[PDB]
């Protein structure tokens, strides 16, 4: 089968930006038989040009496409409000027809460092047999972030999921969720449970902790 | 205007079989365009299943042999309509399925190279997920506490729950995370709210957390 | 038969306008009115009617029957298969020189002198969900049909009896077998939507096709007759199928007018009904003739060069 | 989503229009999709409608790609929303029939209050505002009147029915009186 990389994964944008996303394929395509997509979170995709040039009756004319040898290029021009979401290339030269991994196009905004908070488990939890420790990072722009979980000052892996929101329609930033889970025994045995978080606004990792039962 | 109307959300087991729908509103026939299935994972990019194109259906080599797709003509009580069946269902199958569709009409249009196509119509999809868990309302507990707090909704199933804070008052500084998948195969979420300190012992928060599958509703005041 | 994959649309046709309009110039240079009125609106409401007064030579226009042949740079396309939605990708597809000879017969309700089916009674629709589009049915077995300006054509009951069922029965093969299905005279209209017309002889036909369309899934209608008497009725003061507006044409003169066609096919249209109990009710239609070319080349679309 | 206000017994004409000025396929049907009045290219269709020997569109106009669907001897049931299926369009348009009906004789003594009934479709909230021959702007939702008809009122009243930024006239006379001089 062809094999489409496309490239960036992501991109950061404003208003009025002239913005260019791009797909090799694996192998020549003579009859420029590619196609783009766009899908917005929680929605079906949407067909915007084919044959590597040709716009879609009701697509705007911002979007436009190019060759040249294996790669093909999407470009919009004078980025609007909804066209920020997720990107598709796809060829149907040759069967089956394949998709590239996606290119996501966020808002551009300064530099915000998250807020940082920790919260124990409920004594109504830790009643019904289970513990679960949660760090919030509220607030921040760019979403790239790292925490980690320490108990005991022990590095903790494979007992934590993260959870992160879209980016916010008013203030461009995003907010994320860490859980940390384990049973109700351990949590009662270990005393300090600490969250790292690393950002780039954040001149030092920050520790946010507690000991139990503070 | 060409609307694809795809058939509900659906719950299966492994190993069981599954059959979904499409409704082709403002497609005269199936002799005239052609249906692709297509499937997304979970954040994951988009993947071809089948076609059926001239009134002939193929499916493409990861599906062959375990994926039927067929197509009718009708009229009047119902637009024409195509569906896809899923064989021997295991947990690589959950995915949202997009039911597409292409006139091939015009064979100089460029839509299409001899059977391997673009897809200029998509339907809404519809999410398949495949899992032994049975039904189970949530458990909610407080977060308790510029100040943040709010409630952790904990093992349900299935999606979704619904949380608003205040009977919907409290709308601004509100955070409510995507469920996440635990290793249980139930789900959990968190809502959290960002608020002044100094309300704190003034001002009453409760989370509205609503569960409709289970019929269980919960009201829980989040206290310092 | 070429080994290829393409889309056909008959409801997106090009060839059907591009007849459409030419027998509309065949009409022109054949059948021309004493007047003809038309509007003539700048948009501000008030319309003044455009005359036009030519002569009105009594001819006995008789259709002869139309090729199309691609010219050059242009290659024409058939599709095969014995059920043809006429609306998607043909497999059996295959290039041809000139499409069959086609006899123009422009009329309403009944599709005269067409071609039949070749497998069973297929039924053609740009969508049949949508109680607007007109439904094109086609026969695998022609209706004999003689109309005569005495005043009434005749039909076999027998025939016509049968053909109702075997639409019926593919109209519920489309709609829901478990729903009835009725047959209705025109809901209302010009005169040419309403009856059966046509024109034979140069004289314009308007039969009443009450008889015909007035079948219930249930009782039946030959107590004392063998064949079926649609009365008929030649009118000079029509209204124009090529486009908005009357015309008047002199009165029938010679000694008689006879027309002996097949009924290859009609045109239904179902009512909504807005989602009732079954109880389809399928009335005459048609009155753009288009539908009727369409009828015709539902299996064919020309194409450029490669 | 276009509304046109009628007067029960008069006779509206539901707009719609093509894009280009080309007489093309158009099709009537209200709400319950009933088929009301189409076009078969250069004839008109009409369908099982009740309002079909009301209804009727202007040939005349199709050309300039205008596809009305006069409603005449308007009813108060006549009202609805009559989309207007037209080259893959809907032009939904509202349709809304009211009817002003004085009570007692146009003829009132004097001082007597005069009572106005709005007869009006379901779901329809308008608001009245005759004038009297003076200049009395009293109001009425759905039914007016006059608390004391005074003798300078006896005349032509001019109603008028909002809703949705539309309005209808229902000019009504009225005639006061006395014990005599
Ligand atoms: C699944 O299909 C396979 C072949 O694809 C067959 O061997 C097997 O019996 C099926 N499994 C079930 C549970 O039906
Ligand atoms: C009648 O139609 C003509 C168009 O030829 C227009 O110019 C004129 O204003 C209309 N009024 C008359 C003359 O009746
Ligand atoms: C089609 O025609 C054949 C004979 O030509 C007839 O036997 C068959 O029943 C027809 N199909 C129907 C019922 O539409
Ligand atoms: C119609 O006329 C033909 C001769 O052209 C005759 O064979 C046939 O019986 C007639 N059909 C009727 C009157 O049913
Ligand atoms: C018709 O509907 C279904 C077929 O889809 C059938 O099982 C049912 O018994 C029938 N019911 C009616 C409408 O009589
Ligand atoms: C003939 O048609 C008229 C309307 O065109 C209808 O009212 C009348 O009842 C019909 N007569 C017959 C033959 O039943
Ligand atoms: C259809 O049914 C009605 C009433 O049941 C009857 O009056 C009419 O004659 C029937 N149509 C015919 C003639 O088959
Ligand atoms: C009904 O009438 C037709 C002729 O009009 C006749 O051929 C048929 O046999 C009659 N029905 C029966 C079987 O009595
Ligand atoms: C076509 O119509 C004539 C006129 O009645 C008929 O005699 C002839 O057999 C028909 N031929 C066809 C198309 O079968
Ligand atoms: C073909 O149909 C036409 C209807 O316009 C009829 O006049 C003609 O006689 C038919 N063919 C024959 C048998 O002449
Ligand atoms: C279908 O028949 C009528 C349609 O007018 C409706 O009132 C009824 O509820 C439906 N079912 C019956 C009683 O046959
Ligand atoms: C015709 O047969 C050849 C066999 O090599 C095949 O390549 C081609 O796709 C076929 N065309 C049709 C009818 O689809
Ligand atoms: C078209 O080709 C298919 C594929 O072999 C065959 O089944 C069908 O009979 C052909 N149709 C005709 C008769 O042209």
């Amino acid at each position: 089968d062809i094999q489409m990389t496309q490239s960036p994964s992501t991109l950061s944008a404003s208003i009025g930006d002239t913005v260019r996303i791009s797909c090799r394929a694996s192998q020549s395509i003579t009859g420029n038989w590619v196609a783009w997509y766009q899908q917005r979170p929680g929605k079906a995709p949407r067909l915007l040009i084919y044959r590597g040039a040709a716009l879609l009756g009701g697509v705007p004319s911002r979007f436009s496409g190019s060759a040249a040898g294996t790669d093909f290029t999407l470009t919009i021009g004078n980025l609007q409000a909804e066209d920020f979401g997720t990107f598709y290339c796809q060829q149907y030269d040759t069967y089956p027809g394949t998709f590239g991994q996606g290119t996501k196009v966020e808002v551009k905004r300064t530099v915000a460092a998250p807020s940082v908070f920790i919260f124990p488990p409920s004594d109504e939890q830790l009643k019904s047999g289970t513990a679960s420790v949660v760090c919030l990072l509220n607030n921040f722009y760019p979403r790239e972030a790292k925490v980690q979980w320490k108990v005991d000052n022990a590095l903790q892996s494979g007992n934590s999921q993260e959870s992160v929101t879209e980016q916010d329609s008013k203030d461009s930033t995003y907010s994320l969720s860490s859980t940390l889970t384990l049973s109700k025994a351990d949590y009662e045995k270990h005393k300090v449970y600490a969250c790292e978080v690393t950002h780039q606004g954040l001149s030092s990792p920050v520790t946010k902790s507690f000991n139990r039962g503070e | 205007q060409i609307h694809l109307v795809q058939s509900g959300t659906e719950v299966k087991k492994p190993g069981s079989s599954v059959t979904v729908s499409c409704k082709a509103y403002g497609v005269n026939t199936f002799g005239l365009y052609a249906v692709n299935w297509v499937r997304q994972a979970p954040g994951q990019s988009l993947e071809y299943i089948g076609q059926i194109w001239r009134w002939k259906s193929s499916a493409s080599h990861h599906f062959r042999g375990r994926v039927l797709i067929s197509a009718v003509d009708l009229t009047g009580s119902s637009p024409p309509i195509s569906s896809l069946e899923i064989k021997n269902l295991t947990s690589d199958d959950t995915a949202v399925y997009f039911c597409t569709t292409t006139s091939t009409y015009d064979k100089w249009s460029g839509l299409h190279h001899d059977g391997v196509m673009a897809f200029s119509s998509w339907g809404q999809g519809t999410l398949i997920s495949v899992s032994a868990a049975s039904t189970k309302g949530p458990s909610v507990f407080p977060l308790a506490p510029t100040a943040a707090l709010g409630c952790l909704v904990k093992d349900y199933f299935p999606e979704p729950v619904t949380v608003s804070w205040n009977s919907g008052a409290l709308t601004s500084g509100v955070h409510t995370f995507p469920a996440v998948l635990q290793s249980s195969g139930l789900y959990s979420l968190s809502s959290v709210v960002t608020v002044p300190s100094s309300s704190l012992g003034t001002q009453t928060y409760i989370c509205n957390v609503n569960h409709k599958p289970s019929n269980t509703k919960v009201d829980k005041r989040v206290e310092p | 038969l070429e080994n290829v994959t393409e889309n056909f649309n008959m409801w997106k046709n090009n060839m059907v306008e591009q007849m459409h309009e030419d027998i509309i110039s065949l009409w022109d240079q054949s059948l021309k009115p004493c007047v003809k009125l038309t509007p003539l609106c700048v948009g501000a409401g008030s319309c003044n009617t455009s005359v036009i007064t030519q002569a009105c030579p009594k001819v006995s226009f008789e259709p002869i029957p139309i090729h199309y042949c691609a010219p050059a740079g242009f290659a024409i396309l058939k599709c095969n298969d014995k059920k043809f939605n006429g609306t998607g990708p043909c497999t059996n597809v295959s290039t041809v020189q000139c499409t069959h000879g086609i006899r123009p017969v422009v009329s309403t309700q009944l599709l005269l002198n067409g071609s039949l089916a070749e497998e069973e009674i297929v039924i053609r629709s740009e969508n049949f969900t949508n109680n607007a589009k007109t439904i094109i049915v086609q026969l695998n077995e022609s209706v004999v049909i003689n109309c005569t300006g005495a005043g009434h054509c005749n039909l076999s009951k027998t025939q016509w009896e049968n053909t109702l069922e075997q639409i019926a029965i593919k109209l519920k093969e489309q709609f829901g077998n478990n729903k009835t299905i009725i047959f209705n005279p025109s809901s209302g209209g010009d005169p040419e939507i309403v009856t059966h017309s046509f024109n034979c002889g140069g004289e314009f036909f308007y039969c009443n096709s009450t008889q015909l369309f007035t079948w219930n899934d249930t009782r039946k209608l030959n107590n004392t007759g063998r064949n079926i008497t649609l009365p008929c009725r030649i009118k000079q003061i029509i209204n124009m199928w090529q486009e908005v507006g009357k015309a008047m044409y002199a009165p029938p003169i010679r000694g008689q007018i006879r027309c002996s066609s097949n009924i290859t096919g009609l045109l239904l249209t179902r009512d909504g009904g807005k989602d009732t109990n079954g109880t389809e009710i399928f009335r005459p239609g048609g009155g753009d003739m288009r539908d009727n070319w369409r009828s015709e080349l539902y299996k064919y679309k020309v194409v450029k060069i490669e | 989503k276009k509304v046109v206000l009628g007067k029960k017994g008069d006779t509206v004409e539901l707009t719609c229009t093509a894009s280009q000025k080309k007489s093309i396929q158009f099709h009537w049907k209200n709400s319950n999709q009933i088929k009301i009045l189409g076009n078969q290219g250069s004839f008109l269709t009409k369908g099982p409608s009740k309002l079909n020997d009301r209804a009727d569109s202007r040939r005349s106009l199709w050309d300039q790609g205008n596809f009305p669907l006069i409603i005449k001897n308007l009813k108060i049931e006549d009202s609805d929303t009559y989309i207007c299926e037209v080259e893959d369009q809907k032009e939904e348009v509202q349709l809304l029939v009211f009817g002003l009906t004085a009570n007692s004789d146009t003829h009132l003594l004097q001082g007597q209050s005069l009572t106005l009934t709005l007869e009006s479709p379901p779901g329809s909230s308008p608001s009245v505002q005759c004038r009297s021959p003076r200049g009395k702007n009293i109001q009425g939702g759905k039914t007016l009147s006059v608390s004391q008809l005074e003798l300078q009122d006896s005349g032509t009243w001019t109603c008028t029915v909002l809703q949705n930024q539309k309005k209808v006239e229902f000019k009504i006379d009225i005639v006061v009186l006395a014990f005599q001089k």
